[PDB]
């Protein structure tokens, strides 16, 4: 009775904008100077704004970038062929003709809050392609595995120990002729990856602007997403990649992964995978 | 175990596909799948022979063959509890008399005073804790205090998973008679995950079974909290429309049976409950309601049940087809675009009928009004429909009283029966007074003696002779 | 007293076409 | 937080057992996130027995861990090694 009356005494007594977000965080990575705060209200360039005073972003070594070293735009040594190919340094963007002012390429998405050289290699947009291998995760019988809502996709991901994060085997396309060699030289072989480049004809999931933390008001990153899919698991490209492995040279392990909401990847690097979920009816 | 293994295979028989049609469609890296879908290059795994005349293609009649069942026994679900649960394997054409005889005599079950049926959708659903506890407590109390059968599906996903969950919740305490919530399960044998570890002829006694979720395709796994399973055959690998017809036939034949204990005979009442179904529940609810079963749809977390709850007391024919379309367009986001202009007509007609008869239809009103322990709500709807039945000679009164005495709930007797319907001359309660005395029911004898039956009368020479004949058959 | 408090705990917890 | 191999379940249960509040375990952990095959609770059952937590051992034994199993030769040897270090 005493215990029953106490809870009863207690009872009587008690009675979304889509603009880039990661690129706008404070404390630019590995840079002592903090980027000036830009709210979401005035992030676009066209929007009214009157207090603009960001420190000139300076890379640690802008000279070795093989592009314009001009962290400060006092001397416009750079001659960028806007909307045209400039040879070694690409100046053609997937988004389209962006606004140009004072010789500094303006970020099409908006004002990130920091303008300068940036961690990106080249002054202005930097092109990249992120390849992804997607197959349906299979049970012991080999049939497609079901969650409650939809299929499971099985995706191969690679991390290096220093990153403490997982990312797709993609990198900046240093060679114009053959991107995959530099993109995943520590993964395939370059011989098995010469074969992979011969087989490099898949399905184009996403192409356009990418939200990246390095994005300054001058340099931004746009990505290309290619997805090769496996229908059966008896033979072909699966065994071709199994024998097509020289990743044992260095680095950490290369591993297949399931597609899930809590899968450890970079914040918006996994937005590419989320878009790829629509390719084959994936449950996130 | 000696006379049981004999009374199974030479009367019960299983369907098989004798003919050897090749694979018209090969799916999921498999060529053995041929129309019906078992292994081997042929349609089935039988002898690869011309199989009489080599007539092109097969007919579910010409090329389905019935041969004696080879799978039966006591399934044990590995380390998930040591309870040993019976299972049998049947086909389309087995008369309900055979299954009733097996289940009553050989399996050892007792004839119930009520048949509560649990039919619901199979898309997994998650529901609020209040309604969750209410449903569990109500189902367990109504199915334990009356000794009723809880016939339902055998899968491990959905409403039947919820009732397995509630049976587990009962076994958590199990104040007395732990193995008394017998729940026979009905499911298709052709869609079971680890069913190849159960095919053992002339007795698969303790045949261990392993359950593994997220390791199947579209097929289904067995439950672990049910007490009995009856699996049906069609000689098919991936169809889901074979258990419902047989279940309806058997459930209809059960209610035909009459129970006679103590001198009063009643036909077993039959009630139905639903929870967020899909397209086939508008079969089961209609098929149940047209007969006269008190279907009990619950308001809350419903794809289908909530639709009836929403359109429930709104009067008949006041709803338009466009109104029903806009009602349906606010609840079915996943397939709101795959709904044909003809899919609306079927649902409009069936909702029209179900909601038109509000005497049989009963909405739960989870927490608004009548939010009792569910047991009395189900009993109240059942007695509502029993009151709605035909009666010419003051039979409704006596039948309802007999049924209340057959159960063991005096609150129902005093708050529904004994309060209403007038008349009830004290001599009228004599026939059920005998059963109340015989079955040792002191509350009901007190209530009857309150209403006017005099112990000076009702003790006749004939009545005393009857009572001494039915004396407790365990006494010195 | 124990029986009387339980119902009280329960009380506090609970609170045409012619075609 | 990140979890690839059903680690959230085990981590939350381990943390609840590390604390001494069974209400949290039953109202947040043990009610949700599905699955939890009775063999999964064995690693934390050992810690619950070692640290003298009767409420958690009752709750685990309710969920399905059978005392017929989980007493292995290795498990018994482990338990006797971690016996209360203040005993005769
Ligand atoms: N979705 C992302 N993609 C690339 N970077 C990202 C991403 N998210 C973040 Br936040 N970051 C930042 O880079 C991290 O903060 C690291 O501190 C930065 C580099 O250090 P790491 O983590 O060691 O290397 P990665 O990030 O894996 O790739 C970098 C490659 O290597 C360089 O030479 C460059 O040419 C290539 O972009
Ligand atoms: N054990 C199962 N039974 C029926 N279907 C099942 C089962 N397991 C799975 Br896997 N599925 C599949 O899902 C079906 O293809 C559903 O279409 C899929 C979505 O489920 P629902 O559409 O929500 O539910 P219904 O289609 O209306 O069938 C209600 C039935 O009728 C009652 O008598 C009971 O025998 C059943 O509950």
């Amino acid at each position: 009775i005493s215990n029953k009356v106490d809870a009863m005494v207690d009872l009587l007594d008690l009675d979304g904008d889509s603009y880039h977000v990661n690129a706008r965080h404070l404390l630019y990575p590995n840079c002592p100077v903090t980027r000036f705060p830009v709210p979401n209200e005035k992030v676009p360039w066209e929007t009214e704004f009157l207090i603009y005073d960001p420190p000139f972003y300076t890379a640690e070594r802008k000279d070795a970038a093989a592009m314009d070293p001009m962290g400060d735009t006092l001397e416009p040594l750079s001659t960028i062929q806007y909307n045209v190919v400039d040879g070694l340094r690409d100046r053609r963007s997937f988004h389209g003709p962006y606004t140009v002012q004072a010789g500094l390429p303006l970020n099409p998405m908006g004002r990130t809050g920091l303008r300068g050289r940036g961690s990106l290699s080249c002054f202005g947009p930097n092109h990249t392609l992120y390849p992804m291998v997607t197959r349906w995760r299979r049970n012991e019988d080999g049939a497609i595995c079901r969650k409650s809502i939809k299929k499971m996709l099985e995706v191969l991901v690679v991390k290096l120990p220093l990153s403490e994060h997982w990312a797709l085997p993609g990198g900046s396309r240093e060679p114009g002729e053959m991107l995959p060699r530099k993109l995943k030289r520590i993964l395939r072989q370059e011989h098995w990856p010469s074969f992979e480049n011969l087989l490099k004809c898949g399905m184009e999931v996403y192409k356009g602007y990418m939200d990246d933390p390095r994005n300054t008001d001058n340099a931004w990153i746009e990505t290309v997403a290619v997805s090769v899919h496996f229908q059966d698991q008896n033979d072909v490209e699966l065994n071709r990649l199994n024998s097509n492995l020289h990743a044992c040279d260095s680095g950490a392990s290369i591993r297949w992964q399931v597609v899930d909401r809590r899968i450890p990847l970079y914040a918006n690097h996994k937005t590419l995978l989320q878009k790829a979920a629509a390719e084959f009816g994936a449950h996130y | 175990q000696e006379s049981l293994s004999s009374w199974i295979p030479e009367n019960i028989k299983k369907k098989e596909c004798v003919y050897f049609v090749e694979s018209s469609k090969l799916s999921d890296a498999g060529k053995v799948v041929c129309q019906c879908g078992y292994t081997h290059e042929q349609h089935l795994e039988e002898a690869t022979k011309p199989h009489t005349f080599q007539g092109t293609q097969w007919d579910p009649k010409k090329h389905v063959q019935e041969m004696p069942t080879d799978a039966f026994g006591d399934i044990v679900f590995t380390g998930l509890s040591q309870k040993v649960k019976k299972y049998v394997r049947v086909s389309q054409d087995t008369p309900s008399s055979v299954i009733y005889h097996l289940m009553t005599q050989h399996w050892g079950l007792d004839v119930p005073n009520l048949l509560i049926s649990v039919t619901g959708g199979a898309k997994n659903f998650n529901m609020k804790p209040r309604l969750k506890s209410i449903f569990r407590r109500g189902l367990v109390k109504v199915a334990q205090t009356t000794g009723a059968w809880i016939i339902t599906g055998g899968s491990h996903t959905g409403v039947m998973k919820q009732v397995g969950e509630a049976v587990r919740d009962f076994s958590l305490s199990s104040s007395y008679k732990e193995g008394e919530l017998i729940t026979i399960g009905v499911a298709t044998w052709g869609t079971v995950h680890r069913r190849e570890g159960l095919i053992h002829p002339t007795g698969s006694f303790p045949a261990e079974y392993i359950l593994d979720e997220d390791g199947q395709g579209n097929l289904t796994c067995l439950d672990s909290n049910h007490s009995h399973f009856i699996l049906v055959d069609d000689g098919t690998h991936g169809q889901y429309g074979v258990e419902i017809p047989l279940r309806t036939r058997l459930e209809k034949f059960i209610s035909e049976q009459t129970k006679e204990r103590g001198g009063v005979a009643i036909k077993i009442p039959i009630v139905c409950v639903v929870l967020e179904g899909g397209p086939g529940t508008l079969h089961t609810i209609d098929n149940a309601t047209t007969n006269g079963t008190p279907c009990v749809v619950v308001e809350g977390s419903g794809r289908v049940a909530d639709v009836i709850a929403q359109v429930a007391n709104i009067p008949v024919s006041d709803i338009t087809i466009s109104l029903i379309q806009q009602k349906l367009s606010v609840f079915f986001q996943e397939m709101f675009e795959t709904f044909t202009e003809s899919r609306i007509v079927e649902w409009t007609k069936k909702i029209q009928d179900i909601v038109r008869r509000r005497q049989l239809l009963t909405v739960f009103r989870e927490g608004k009004d009548g939010q009792q322990d569910v047991d009395v709500a189900i009993l109240q709807a059942l007695l509502k429909a029993s009151r709605s039945q035909d009666h010419f000679g003051h039979e409704n009164w006596d039948h309802q009283l007999k049924l209340a005495v057959a159960w063991n709930r005096v609150d129902i007797a005093r708050s529904e029966i004994f309060m209403d319907e007038w008349q009830w001359k004290p001599s009228d309660l004599h026939p059920t007074m005998t059963a109340a005395l015989i079955s040792n029911k002191p509350e009901f004898v007190k209530l009857f003696l309150e209403n006017g039956v005099q112990l000076k009368e009702f003790v006749t020479w004939d009545t005393l002779l009857y009572l001494y004949e039915n004396l407790d058959p365990s006494c010195l």
